[PDB]
RNA sequence: CUCAACACGGGGAAACUCACCAGGUCCAGACACAAUAAGGAUUGACAGAUUGAGAGCUCUUUCUUGAUUUUGUGGGUGGUGGUGCAUGGCCGUUCUUAGUUGGUGGAGUGAUUUGUCUGCUUAAUUGCGAUAACGAACGAGACCUUAACCUACUAAAUAGUGGUGCUAGCAUUUGCUGGUUAUCCACUUCUUAGAGGGACUAUCGGUUUCAAGCCGAUGGAAGUUUGAGGCAAUAACAGGUCUGUGAUGCCCUUAGACGUUCUGGGCCGCACGCGCGCUACACUGACGGAGCCAGCGAGUCUAACCUUGGCCGAGAGGUCUUGGUAAUCUUGUGAAACUCCGUCGUGCUGGGGAUAGAGCAUUGUAAUUAUUGCUCUUCAACGAGGAAUUCCUAGUAAGCGCAAGUCAUCAGCUUGCGU
């Protein structure tokens, strides 16, 4: 052993870096004063009302989950 | 990762290991005892394996 | 129990053993030089044959409490089943463990 | 009065036979009968390593030897003087287990 | 390590509540059998605390031994605790 | 890499071991400083792409996480990475032998020498002796373990023996062979193991300077130091080992890693040369029935170890149970050579069983590059081995198997043990 040749196409690519949005926890906001949920809730009881379930393509996904919690709509 | 430790290790030479070096040649597990043989002839006299004859 | 006494008396030495390895490792400034376990039912006991007992006793109880901890720790014993005691070396002129130590750390003081 | 047992076990031949020797003092210092002490025929273990690390030298071999003693007294006894006979005898490098029935 | 709060508190506690932890060497070793986080928690954690002080480690037989030192205790009552309370043996 | 490398590294590697090869993850980069950063430092992920892969690897998508991380600068840590010609420890070897060294005195300018020796003796620098040496120390011996003897002591349903009850068969006449888990009693020859005894070359004879000894006979369990080991000097080797060690200096590397882990493969690949071995070349034999005899040992509690007995199966094996943490059960380990009766009949034949085909099982996550076992078939060389060369002196050589180590499975190896 001398050196190492990385025959493989030469990526020292990493992870997307928890990709780094601006502000994001809105419902909605009318005037004066009141807010409505968009992006609903789960059906979880060990998900107290304050989980978004996020809509990809045709499927609602939980992040307090691990991996999968599918109410699909 | 889930596929980091995930080869089993239930039989064989990965498995066990010394107690005093954790190596995995020249085990000796005669009555129980898991302690290589160079670990074994250091610390045989304070076991109680003397040498007589 | 529910052992047999081969497989019995040989765990008694392996145990004796780490015992013996951990004191030296441990109690090295303080001029270790021996164990022995007295298995008795009703708290088994240990004696620690080294020089300077009031360093191996700390200050109102401490440096043997940890001891007796890190002992029944390690080789999951119930709690009170054994006690560490210290009474000091017989003649420690003429121990070679005590004096090979002597001899150890005379060298890491820089001495011919 | 009961049946008891009391098995000895020990790798040092000095300390165990005036351990038993102490057992049957202390059985006909109050006489009962004594079933006295049958010694099992000596156990020799045996660890047959090499000699060395690395196997460099003429193949030369030792062998280790751990000798277990074993001594198994079967007494009768009132259930009063049994703990105390239990108890003064303790002697270190001896393992005495007692047999209820 | 990442170690969630929740798992330092379970470490940290239980070295104020006994004064010493042995804890096994081996990584990867799945709920260390003492403290109910996993044993590699327990030995990073405390490597973290041997590095600035606070505690002395000693390695024998693969295992260590964590023994709390003087400037350790103090500062883990802030981080767990009120004052007037004892950690080690000291406790007569 | 001669003895002192080559069934050696306890090295019988399918994964693991693992150090090598083609590839994929992870940090297990402590702490300190500085920056980003509660308008979020950062972490994890469904489905699809992608991937050997149900690795959120990475990407598409948009949820979760919250101050531990991230980035940079120094370090830290790890390494079966290098150097055994930088070292420790261990071991081998010089070296199956008898050798080595102070103190005081003597010799010599001195390095050194004598002591530590002409002779005889011994396994021995073991002794008798001689003596410018005297008195000593280590090694040898002494010592310890083990194998042989004890009708002696101490007693044993975890070892036996005899009688006694109950009972089986045969003879019958009172006998012989048995069974009976404790029926009871008694004992310790055999077995066990504590303490001891016992050999000292004893008695006699012969030899030598008449000493140390040696030889022969008798007695004795034992007469080679009773047999076998263990232990084991001074000085050394550039002997081996950094791949036993959280033994270790220096060098290298340290995030696309030489760390670690995962899938695959390799270490086993074959024109050929060498070392240790196994099976053979048959009639002192092969095959088939029948007899039937050991010793050393190992064995499972929060884990599946040694397995009896019944049943199934040609076998390998399966299944239902049982005993055993063991002088109790496996196990009287009913081992093999061996012995008896028969078949073969001098024919590479019924010697030999390499190579190969098909099936059935077992261990394992996994058996292909056959793990191994079994069944049928295939039937190779080999007709006693040139020059060379090894080991061995009595319960030894040689033949013969058995247990243990390694082990989940694999013994053509080793360590012991008996015949």
């Amino acid at each position: 052993r001398k050196k190492k040749v990385y025959t493989t196409p030469k990526k020292i690519k990493h992870k997307h870096k928890a990709v780094k949005l601006a502000v994001l926890s809105y419902y909605k906001v009318d005037a004066e004063g009141k807010v409505t949920k968009l992006r609903r809730e789960c059906s979880n009881p060990t998900c107290g009302a304050g989980v978004f379930l996020a809509n990809h393509k045709d499927r609602l996904y939980c992040g307090k989950c691990h991996s999968v919690y599918k109410v699909n709509a | 990762e889930n596929v980091w430790f995930s080869h089993p290790r239930r039989y064989g030479k990965g498995s066990r290991q010394c107690r005093v070096c954790s190596s995995h040649t020249g085990l000796i597990r005669k009555y129980g005892l898991n302690i290589c043989r160079q670990c074994f002839r250091e610390k045989a006299n304070d076991i109680g394996f003397n040498k007589f004859r | 129990a529910l052992i047999s006494k081969k497989r019995k008396l040989v765990a008694d030495g392996v145990f004796y053993a780490e015992l013996n390895e951990f004191f030296t490792r441990e109690l090295a400034e303080e001029g270790y030089s021996g164990v022995e376990v007295r298995v008795t039912p009703t708290k088994t006991e240990v004696i620690i044959r080294a020089t300077r007992t009031q360093d191996v006793l700390g200050e109102n109880g401490r440096r043997i409490n940890e001891l007796t901890l890190l002992v029944q720790k390690r080789f999951k014993y119930a709690p009170g089943t054994i006690v560490l005691y210290a009474e000091r070396v017989q003649d420690r002129g003429l121990s070679a463990v005590a004096q090979a130590e002597s001899m150890k750390f005379k060298l890491l003081n820089g001495l011919a | 009065i009961i049946k008891i047992r009391i098995t000895l076990t020990s790798t040092k031949v000095k300390q165990l036979e005036n351990v038993s020797s102490n057992i049957v003092k202390n059985a006909e210092q109050h006489n009962l009968v004594k079933k006295g002490p049958v010694r099992l025929p000596t156990k020799v273990l045996k660890i047959s390593t090499r000699k060395t690390p690395n196997g460099e030298g003429s193949k030369t071999w030792e062998t280790y030897e751990m000798r277990i003693h074993k001594r198994y007294i079967d007494l009768e006894a009132p259930v009063q003087i049994v703990k105390r006979i239990t108890q003064i005898t303790i002697e270190p490098g001896v393992d005495v287990e007692v047999v209820v029935a | 390590m990442l170690m969630p709060k929740e798992d330092r508190n379970k470490i940290h506690q239980y070295l104020f509540q006994e004064g010493v932890v042995v804890a096994k060497k081996d990584f990867n070793q799945a709920k260390h059998e003492e403290i109910d986080t996993k044993n590699l928690y327990v030995i990073k954690a405390l490597q973290s605390l041997t590095s600035k002080g606070y505690v002395k480690t000693q390695f024998s037989w693969q295992y260590y031994y964590y023994t709390l030192t003087e400037e350790g205790v103090e500062y883990l009552r802030e981080y767990l605790n009120l004052p007037e309370h004892i950690v080690p043996g000291t406790y007569i």
